[PDB]
């Protein structure tokens, strides 16, 4: 590692001698191995990279069936092809199809990380709302049953002579 | 001079990340700079990281942690052993799976109803 | 995680790793040469495994919900949260406030009395 | 996202449960006090 001097008496000093706060970057953030810059895409789309079999129309739950589906019988063709010529150069076409058809059925299922954090944010905080709210109506039933206290003692208070 | 407020900060942030990690501690403490006093004049210095505005930059919990033990200079006389530097690890790591030990408590809950 | 979306990703990876290792299996002993019994049994045993683990997918993929929901209704139930929780505030503060003035009043009626039996002593 | 504001409303974080140890594979104990005025003696058996 290394011991930094520079800055360190620097700011043991007096007056306005301590650095200034840094302003707020909006830049380019160099933390680490990633960048983590500003205002960044939060995840790259099925368009780019990857071979699209599936149109726009996107029935998510079939989606997920016809690629199990098409996924099994390409998985017995292909034991069909290892049956007939295990040998030839269409193999690693058949695999990458394969491969093509892994791809997609991953990247669609999950969307509920961001999605999951809405509903459980809400949830408790109307129960501190309720408990803000049934230690309301506490408040009256205990003022109330003082004034009532205060309007039978002044009820007994000429009442005591 | 730009240059000097960025490099500074980010080299003064790993060094509490450096912090961060029980065994170097455990290093200073072999090469006994606890009892340094101009290290003592700046770990005292180094206690400018619990403010949100600098802790955005800031990513790891016991940094600020164990930093403050240091202070009391009771903390620093000791940890020239490796046992207790360990402890302090193995139970901070023994915490550290709280938020595990809580979601799976709260899913066998829900998978035993 | 931990959610009946994780049993159907093992299930269906235990059972490609069921077939290979019964496949495995098969092709690591049987009958030498016959011109057998741990062999079969546990060919009967494998076979039987790959049919319960697809027995389960079927049974886990009809067991899954659908979809539901969308994050825009939701969003649009934060903008009622927050109206609430701002409200809330003030009618908690309001009787706060009646609070207030009630017990600045009364520990005065209180106090004007506390230290008038000071002097009758 | 979609363009929603952002202002200045209160979140109270889930502080009904704490934690200090954990025993063997979880299940820890949870140990608030919140005395009554007997927290006024104890300050002044010290004195």
């Amino acid at each position: 590692m290394q011991y930094i001097k520079e800055y360190t008496d620097e700011n043991i000093q007096e007056g306005l001698a301590p650095k200034p706060p840094p302003p707020i970057k909006d830049s380019y953030m160099m933390f680490g191995n990633q960048f983590q810059c500003d205002d960044l895409i939060i995840r790259p789309l099925e368009s780019q990279g990857i071979e699209r079999l599936h149109p726009m129309q996107f029935d998510h739950k079939k989606e997920l069936r016809k690629l199990n589906m098409s996924i099994l019988i390409n998985f017995l063709d292909l034991l069909d092809i290892l049956i007939r010529s295990p040998g030839s150069i269409k193999r690693e076409e058949k695999l990458e199809d394969l491969k093509l058809l892994f791809v997609h059925v991953h990247h669609l299922i999950n969307e509920y990380r961001p999605h999951q954090a809405r509903e459980t944010l809400r949830v408790m905080m109307e129960v501190q709302k309720r408990q803000r709210l049934e230690t309301a109506e506490r408040f009256q039933k205990h003022l109330e049953r003082v004034i009532e206290m205060i309007q039978n003692c002044l009820a007994s208070l000429p009442d005591d002579l | 001079d730009d240059a000097g407020n960025r490099l500074r900060f980010q080299l003064e942030l790993e060094f509490v990340q450096c912090l961060a990690n029980p065994n170097y501690l455990n290093f200073l403490a072999q090469r006994g700079y606890f009892k340094d006093k101009a290290f003592v004049n700046y770990l005292k210095y180094l206690l400018y990281w619990k403010d949100p505005e600098y802790a955005k930059y800031l990513k790891y919990p016991q940094c600020l942690h164990m930093l403050e033990l240091l202070q009391y200079e009771h903390f620093r006389k000791e940890l020239v052993n490796a046992q207790c530097a360990k402890f302090i690890d193995e139970q901070q790591i023994l915490h550290w799976q709280h938020y595990s030990r809580k979601r799976m408590r709260l899913q066998q809950a829900l998978a035993e109803q | 995680m931990a959610d009946r979306l994780t049993q159907l990703q093992d299930a269906v990876n235990s059972l490609a790793d069921q077939f290979c290792n019964a496949i495995g299996v098969l092709q690591q002993c049987g009958p030498p040469a016959s011109f057998a019994n741990p062999t079969e049994e546990y060919a009967q045993l494998f076979a039987a495994l790959i049919a319960r683990t697809a027995k389960d997918i079927d049974v886990l993929i009809d067991s899954l919900p659908s979809e539901e929901s969308t994050a825009a209704l939701q969003a649009a139930s934060l903008y009622k949260l927050e109206e609430e929780n701002h409200e809330a505030a003030t009618c908690l503060e309001d009787v706060v406030y009646r609070g207030d003035m009630l017990l600045e009043k009364i520990q005065s009626a209180l106090a004007d009395i506390a230290q008038s039996q000071l002097k009758t002593r | 996202m979609s363009g929603v504001r952002a202002v200045r409303i209160s979140i109270e974080s889930a502080c009904e449960k704490q934690v200090h140890e954990v025993g063997l594979d979880g299940t820890e104990t949870y140990l608030p006090p919140l005395s009554m005025s007997q927290n006024l003696a104890r300050l002044a058996q010290r004195i």
